[PDB]
């Protein structure tokens, strides 16, 4: 029992700020697709026009340039109409689309409008979705544009404007307040009388607004004498309405038909399904009537008809109750003086407004990812930037030669008036960049420079190739810019795409000043289109010939100075869409919200920019990012050491970021400081803006504002001071905190001469993210890396520096320290490994490293591919309580891999074994099923975690249970068919056979002294259920053989130990199951290995899937384990050697133990699982040793399970092998 | 044409279980009742033995009788 | 419709006579298997769209 | 070019080739833009030119 009415705005409501909002919504297709397109029809309309109002309109590119001049008022009717219809139209569709509100409907809806929105109405009354209304909305801005035409045409014919016009436009329109509308009405008519003007000309009524309130219209001059006559305590205002409109003596049927032929005739026009609420008419309701024929009847109504807003209430009402309901909900839209028709319908009707405020509108969960918002104008993050600069060597040396406020000019060095020249100029590692130690000095000093800091930016920015899908090798552009002077310059690029080995897009783009600055802009566009998901941007300008040379470069804040005091700077960024910066977990340190520019075609004398040109940017940056000025804190300079500019632009700049009032005041709350890079460093020709851009920067991660070095002295004439404009410059440090909750905004332009006026605004970075969770490691692993011995030992010492500077800093650094130098680099040849629990022991390890390296000793590379495994797979006979459960609580790999098989066992009717890895309490009550089946199952789940992390067997073994798995690893099986083999042939064994009939012998001594010192041969009395070792060897058989065997070896001096397995493998008890096992095995499905298997079964290697018949099961697990003569034949086949890496997959190394002993003392071995170590110390020191030997580990795998570690600290840079060469 | 066409033939006279004399241009796919999975079979054999680009349903699509289907082969 | 691993399922084919002719379809897993996944499958694959109320 | 299967032409229509390269030299450059002035003029005269490097 409600209905809901929607109601349009006529022109009085101002559509200036919904205009710009809209302007600014970028997360709804339909309206950003009807925002593009409204210009085109806008302009298609606007040049069928009469030559004289084409001559008076205004040229634009799009909407946002036509705010400016409706908020001053000089835009013609034409298009201010039409505006108005865009903006009413825009409103409707954002609020039927984004806003989820159901479409209006005839049940319980009905629209209205007034003066403009009739023209709405029927638009909004024909579609049933918002997608149908689109190109309605189309054809109604072509009408309405139409419209506004001719009411101006006919306007101007009548009356003309004054010589005063400035732009603006007149009035046509006073509202009238105070008196009756018939009694004014009557009063018109005796003013007209009395005097004698033209039917053409006489003021008339355009709306009875009620019976306190009117609206008289009428020519400009003649409003204003008859307005002149109207005493108190009548009140008249004038409208901002230009034309002559709702006039009956002016416009009749042909100017309709004029206005309507937009339209081409067709069969296709929806008819008008929503009913529409009209007043001014007869007839109150319209349904059914065609569009073109609504269309035209609201034309009429726009342009014939005097509309009777007094009327509208008591429509409504009627409405209302012809449909039955006892209340309505206004849903106005641009409608001015829209609280008050609320209560004024509902009056009319029976008073139950049940009041119901309220409206759930909790918006559902956006799909992870597309959350983000469309790529377009998304914000752009700055990752990293490095770069060198004069009287220093990077940002740290930079910002310190900036906070002392200390001017770089200096004399030039020898080996190379005075400048602001680079210390040292050319130096290069030659060795690191795979270059000729000779051929250094044909690449020149530029290339050269760009190279080392680009390389020191990719590795401060966390960033390494083909790792995360937003870094890969094919989608990292290079844009850079040129300065006036393959394997030349134009190659730079080309040079560092080639050597870091990305595949992508290269520029070298210079246009006339702002070579880097466009460079930059051009690729956050690329960024913004898809091209790339990485940039690397940042020009540079290191002179090459001296040339040098009155005696002045700039004087201290004046243009008294001739000179430019040019500068070197070979700054680098890196650039990544903020989203992926933010899912990737890298050091954002500030962004970009938007960059816009023009070229100023306007010059004073030879090369000039204007102010007005100036503000017009300024304005259009502010507001397509939506801030106000009152937001910006601070604003750069890139100048151009010019003289009206470098002190005047200054001036021009203050004119939008901080006006002055007209009475007298300071616009600005906060303070605004403004500076100048180029006055200390000196100007950047080529690099100015990015050297200001890196200047930034710094100032946002210091959290200060540098000391100026300008304005010493008496302020210049063309600068007045800025003081009482809530605006100065500071004198010495001033603390510049990041608000509370909130963000500090700069705006960086450049004022090159040349015409370019490229301005953008930065953005501190996000919040950044206090990670909590703990990290359950307690031992940790920090790698390093180098390509020559020297960058080795620089790198090694720099990092002791680095842990001795920071040993207090917190108990949750060293995981970071760890993930940034394993996981964030690229590893090179030399390498060098510490490892420990706290940064005490990593320091110390590394200190005697160095210690070592630097007493003498040389420094080898490793192999070119890195070691090869030898897998090793132990039995069931060092199980114990808790098997790894800390790796099933802290990989979810694991847990995953565990879940599935407990849930494949499930399937086949097998016992479930997730338990086991959960409680660690059930080990002491699991059955010999159970035990196998978790054995097995823990064996493949860490093999599966131990290949992810980048090891890759060349050979596999296993011991009577590890063969299960061992074969899995080899390919020859799947999961599920070992996990079912092992399954039934547990509960085979354990159906037919009775437990603790038999049992096994382990004795430490050789075989001839066993059988020469039992009596009875072997086979009848005793049988070698398995051949160890040389020493080693286990026996089996039933309980009085192998007592008898136990009491003839004791008594010989021989010590023999028990062994708790109930059940005997390879014996005479697995006698009676074999059929069943054979018929169980048959129906796996075996296939061909994919590396050799050390198969002790047989006693030989296997690498072939015909030795794999169903019949090899029966075979192993009936015959003995022959381990000596299996391992003698692979070391003799070159298989197994002194270098491979043993590594064993189970509880304990007892099968690397045997490989070592049968391969040679030297051999190196690791166990991934210890009764009493935990696992984590085991797998850091297998880790270490496997990276040292030469192994690519995958590391970013090793740390994904462990969030608290996930940041990227600041290392110091590479320890460059610093050589000289310049020529 | 002529062999792979033949071959053809012989194929659909195997699928359809009649007679290579009887596939003439006259009849209709619906009277020798090739089903739907029938012209997907047909395809993949067609596609298997003479290694023709026959898309699995022009010959549903396209080839309602078999002047149609020795167009398509035509080429 | 039939399905199963690609080995065994080939191996299961072979076995059918010529007037029940076969073909192969486009598929590279297994589903609608009662004995293959259970209800804790049909909660992980679902578990992305976040709880509320509207 | 396609290559059918059995072995013919599938390509119906001739595919012609040229390259500026013989006839002026190499700019470069302005090869690409040099070979679009190329392509304007056969547009133009819809005559596609003898080609020379035999």
């Amino acid at each position: 029992a409600q209905m809901r009415v929607v109601a349009f705005g006529d022109q009085t409501y101002d559509c200036s700020e919904a205009v710009s909002q809209l302007l600014r919504v970028r997360d709804d297709a339909i309206v950003v697709d009807f925002l593009e397109r409204a210009p085109a029809v806008l302009k298609a309309e606007l040049a069928r026009l009469s030559s004289e109002q084409q001559e008076e309109t205004p040229r634009f590119a799009t909407l946002a340039e036509l705010v400016p001049r409706y908020r001053a008022g000089t835009l013609n009717p034409a298009v201010s109409q039409a505006l108005t219809c865009i903006a009413q139209l825009g409103l409707f569709i954002r609020q039927h689309s984004s806003g989820q509100e159901a479409y209006p409907t005839a049940h319980d809806s009905c629209i209205t409008g007034v003066c403009t929105g009739a023209l709405t109405a029927v638009a909004v009354g024909s579609a049933s979705s918002v997608t149908a209304l689109v190109p309605l909305a189309l054809h109604t801005v072509a009408v309405a544009v139409r419209l506004g035409a001719r009411a101006w045409e006919i306007g101007s014919c009548l009356a003309d404007a004054r010589r005063g016009a400035n732009g603006r436009y007149a009035s046509w329109t006073s509202a009238v307040g105070g008196i009756s509308p018939q009694d004014l009405q009557d009063r018109i008519s005796a003013y007209t009388a009395e005097q004698a003007l033209a039917s053409v000309s006489v003021p008339y009524l355009s709306a009875a607004v009620g019976p306190g309130q009117s609206s008289v219209s009428a020519a400009p001059v003649i409003l204003d004498a008859f307005l002149s006559t109207l005493l108190r305590p009548l009140t008249t205002t004038r409208l901002p309405i230009t034309a002559p409109y709702h006039a009956p003596h002016l416009f009749t049927a042909k100017d309709v038909q004029h206005v309507t032929d937009c339209l081409p005739p067709s069969e296709a026009w929806p008819t008008v399904r929503i009913p529409i609420i009209s007043f001014s008419r007869d007839e109150a309701v319209s349904r059914g009537a065609s569009f073109p024929a609504a269309m035209s009847e609201a034309v009429r109504d726009c342009l014939i008809r005097p509309i009777a807003l007094d009327r509208m209430a008591v429509s409504i009402a009627n409405h209302a109750r012809d449909l039955g309901k006892d209340s309505v909900l206004p849903s106005p839209i641009a409608l001015s003086f829209s609280d008050k028709l609320g209560p004024q319908v509902n009056s009319h009707l029976p008073g139950a407004k049940a009041p119901t405020p309220e409206l759930t509108s909790k918006s559902i969960p956006s799909a992870i990812g597309a959350e983000q918002q469309p790529m377009a104008k998304s914000p752009i993050a700055i990752l990293a930037a490095s770069g060198r600069f004069p009287q220093s060597s990077s940002m740290d040396q930079f910002w310190d030669v900036l906070i002392n406020g200390v001017d770089t000019h200096e004399l030039v060095p020898p080996t190379r008036g005075f400048g602001c020249w680079l210390h040292e100029a050319g130096e290069f590692d030659a060795a690191y960049f795979n270059m000729s130690p000779r051929e250094a000095p044909q690449v020149d000093p530029a290339q050269r420079l760009a190279l080392l800091t680009a390389t020191e930016a990719l590795e401060q920015a966390g960033v390494v190739p083909n790792r995360t899908s937003s870094t890969q090798k094919n989608r990292v552009g290079v844009w850079y810019g040129a300065t006036s002077n393959g394997g030349n310059r134009a190659f730079i690029p080309g040079r560092v795409n080639y050597f870091h080995k990305f595949s992508g897009p290269s520029y070298t783009i210079d246009t006339a000043c702002s070579s880097s600055l466009a460079a930059l802009h051009m690729a956050c566009n690329a960024l913004w289109r898809g091209e790339v998901d990485t940039a690397i941007v940042g020009g540079t300008n290191v002179l090459t010939n001296p040339d040098m040379t009155r005696s002045g470069n700039c004087k201290t804040f004046d243009d008294e100075a001739d000179g430019y005091c040019r500068g070197e700077a070979v700054v680098t960024l890196i650039l990544k869409r903020l989203p992926d910066a933010q899912a990737d977990k890298d050091p954002i340190q500030a962004s970009i919200l938007g960059i816009a520019t023009n070229h100023s075609a306007e010059a004073a004398s030879i090369t000039r920019p204007h102010a007005g040109a100036q503000q017009d940017l300024f304005q259009q940056v502010l507001t397509e990012t939506g801030l106000t000025a009152n937001d910006i804190s601070v604003c750069e300079m890139a100048g151009t050491g010019t003289q009206a500019g470098d002190s005047g632009e200054t001036t021009s700049v203050v004119e939008t970021l901080a006006p002055l009032n007209r009475s007298g005041s300071a616009v600005r709350t906060t303070p605004l400081y403004i500076g100048a890079v180029k006055s200390n460093v000196g100007h950047a020709e080529s690099a100015a803006g990015v050297s200001s851009l890196a200047k930034i920067l710094l100032m946002l991660k210091h959290s200060k504002i540098p000391p100026h070095v300008g304005i010493k002295t008496k302020l210049n004439h063309r600068l007045p001071d800025l003081a009482a404009r809530n605006t100065h410059i500071a004198r010495s440090e001033v603390p510049w905190p990041r608000p509370k909750n909130g963000k500090r905004r700069v705006l960086l332009n450049n004022f090159s001469a040349a015409g370019g006026n490229t301005c953008l605004v930065l953005e501190d970075a996000p919040e950044p993210e206090d990670s909590q969770e703990v990290d359950p490691r307690e031992h940790h692993i920090v790698a390093l890396s180098a390509k020559t011995p020297d960058s080795m030992v620089n790198n090694l010492t720099n990092m002791i520096t680095w842990i001795d500077k920071h040993s207090g800093d917190s108990l949750a650094t060293l995981p970071q320290l760890s993930y940034t130098t394993t996981a964030r680099r690229v590893h090179h040849r030399h390498r060098a490994v510490a490892t420990g629990t706290d940064l005490l022991q990593i320091r110390s390890s590394l200190q005697e490293q160095l210690d070592r390296r630097v007493s003498g000793e040389r420094s080898i590379p490793h192999p070119p591919n890195g070691p090869s495994f030898v897998l090793a797979f132990t039995g069931q006979g060092s199980a114990f309580a808790g098997m790894g459960v800390d790796l099933y609580k802290r990989f979810a790999s694991f847990r995953s891999d565990i879940a599935r098989y407990d849930q494949i066992c499930e399937g086949m009717s097998l016992p479930s074994i997730k338990a086991m890895f959960e409680d660690e309490k059930v080990f002491s009550t699991a059955s010999p099923t159970l035990q196998q089946l978790t054995h097995v199952c823990f064996q493949m789940a860490l093999y599966r975690l131990w290949k992810s992390l980048g090891v890759q067997a060349k050979a596999v073994v296993g011991h009577a249970l590890g063969e299960y798995a061992a074969l899995y690893a080899a390919g020859v099986l799947s999961q599920s068919d070992t996990l079912y083999l092992v399954g039934r042939r547990a509960q085979l064994m354990e159906k037919h056979l009775s437990q603790g009939t038999h049992a096994m012998l382990a004795v430490r001594a050789k075989e001839e002294a066993i059988v020469a010192a039992i009596d009875g041969p072997p086979g009848e009395a005793y049988e070698f259920s398995c051949r160890n070792g040389e020493q080693r060897n286990v026996l089996g058989g039933t309980v009085a053989q192998i007592q008898a065997a136990k009491a003839a070896l004791e008594a010989k001096k021989i010590r023999c130990q028990y062994l708790d397995t109930p059940m005997a493998f390879h014996t005479g008890q697995v006698d009676p199951i074999l059929p069943e096992l054979l018929q169980v095995a048959a129906a796996c499905s075996i296939q061909d290995p994919q590396i050799p298997v050390i198969s002790p079964a047989y006693g030989k290697v296997i690498r072939s899937a015909k030795d794999f018949q169903p019949e090899y099961f029966t075979h192993h697990c009936r015959s003995s384990v022959n381990m000596v003569d299996a391992l003698q034949s692979a070391v003799e086949e070159g298989l197994l050697d002194k270098n491979v890496i043993g590594l064993e997959i189970g509880p304990g190394p007892v099968v690397t133990q045997f490989v070592k002993e049968a391969v040679g003392t030297t051999m190196q071995t690791f166990a991934s699982i210890n009764k009493d170590k935990d696992t984590w110390q085991l797998m850091t020191q297998a880790l270490a040793k496997f990276y040292l030997a030469g192994a690519s580990v995958e590391w970013s795998r090793y740390h994904e399970d462990f969030p608290g570690a996930q940041k990227v600290l600041e290392l110091p840079a590479y320890g460059w092998a610093l050589k000289n060469y310049w020529l | 044409i002529g062999t792979v066409w033949r071959d053809a033939l012989k194929i659909l006279s195997e699928e359809s279980g009649l007679t290579d004399e009887e596939l003439t241009d006259d009849t209709s796919f619906a009277d020798v009742g090739v089903d739907s999975l029938m012209s997907l079979v047909i395809t993949s054999r067609l596609r298997d033995e003479l290694d023709i680009d026959f898309p699995d349903r022009a010959l549903f699509e396209e080839c309602q009788t078999i002047f149609d289907l020795r167009k398509r082969f035509s080429g």
